[PDB]
């Protein structure tokens, strides 16, 4: 999820 | 008469279908590892960017991948809760570490690789054995998700930040925490990380700021700026194989070079179509791995002479 806000 | 280093793209590496969320070299400097939100990690050759295999298991997406110290073993941190610790040679997963409540944000082998530590959005932070895969401590570290953690160069302490505004180092052996290096809570800490030589801490935060701190100290020395930061939290870098520079990723698309000592930006990296979420930096070469997010996926190699 790193490359979700 | 002054240095600036000249990337240059050698390759661009496709196969995820999801946004990449990092890249790492391995330490003996062959291979390139790759996590995406497509739940997959991906392996390549960072000299030839020939794509050698994929690794499949976590049920969700990965957020973060790391390298044990003889480039056999991979841990990986997903949003399944778990993290899983893989044999790169045959590519299955020897163990799969539970006890997180919530995302497994960040993980790092520290030097011995007998030990792993992760970072979580359940707030704690977690250092697991190696070879029984059990969970020897549980650290309350902060007040909001973790967002990274890492081990200096003896593996004594470990440094990690969080949401909450704050960077804690730690004693590995007691789990206890020797230091809050970063006070202020607001603005979120994004990312941390030791310097090759373990003596300072480059931290970044989401107001577009990466900072050198003196970790013995407690000071600012340096700060970065000129690149976009305040949503995600980027991977970023110290490239000590040319010039000393600070090399990240930007929500603007491309990837920032920065002289270390005048902290001016001396190369931006262009190509990528989306926020460049990871770089990383060869170990012997000078060469960078840059990943982007969902409208790009691509995974792009740079070189320069330096």
């Amino acid at each position: 999820a790193r490359t979700k806000q | 008469t002054p240095v600036k280093p000249n990337y240059a793209l050698m390759f661009t590496l496709a196969g995820h279908t999801k946004a990449v969320s990092s890249v790492k070299f391995s330490p003996n400097g062959e291979w390139l590892a790759s996590s995406s939100a497509d739940k997959l990690i991906k392996i390549w050759g960072a000299y030839d960017g020939k794509f050698e295999k994929t690794i499949s298991g976590h049920k969700l997406g990965i957020s973060d991948v790391a390298w044990s110290s003889d480039s056999n073993l991979l841990v990986s941190a997903s949003d399944d809760k778990t993290l899983k610790i893989w044999d790169v040679s045959s590519g299955k997963c020897l163990k799969t570490l539970k006890g997180h409540s919530n995302y497994v944000f960040c993980c790092n082998f520290n030097p011995q690789s007998n030990l792993i530590v992760s970072g979580s959005f359940d707030e704690s932070v977690r250092i697991w054995d190696v070879k029984t895969g059990m969970c020897l401590k549980t650290l309350p570290a902060h007040s909001d998700p973790v967002s990274a953690v890492h081990f200096n160069r003896d593996g004594s302490l470990i440094v990690s930040s969080s949401y909450d505004g704050l960077c804690r180092i730690w004693d590995t052996a007691s789990g206890q925490c020797l230091k809050t290096l970063i006070d202020d809570d607001n603005p979120p800490v994004s990312f941390v990380k030791f310097s090759p030589n373990g003596k300072y801490i480059l931290a970044a935060t989401l107001d577009n700021t990466l900072k050198l701190w003196d970790y013995s100290k407690g000071k600012c020395l340096k700060t970065y700026t000129g690149h976009k930061n305040e949503k995600y939290c980027i991977f970023a870098n110290f490239s000590v194989t040319g010039g000393k520079w600070i090399v990240s990723g930007s929500e603007d698309n491309m990837v920032y070079i920065w002289n270390l000592q005048t902290k001016e930006i001396v190369q931006k990296l262009q190509g990528h179509t989306d926020v460049v979420i990871s770089t990383a930096c060869h170990p012997t070469e000078n060469i960078i791995a840059s990943a982007a997010l969902e409208n790009d996926k691509t995974i792009k190699l740079w070189k320069s002479d330096c």
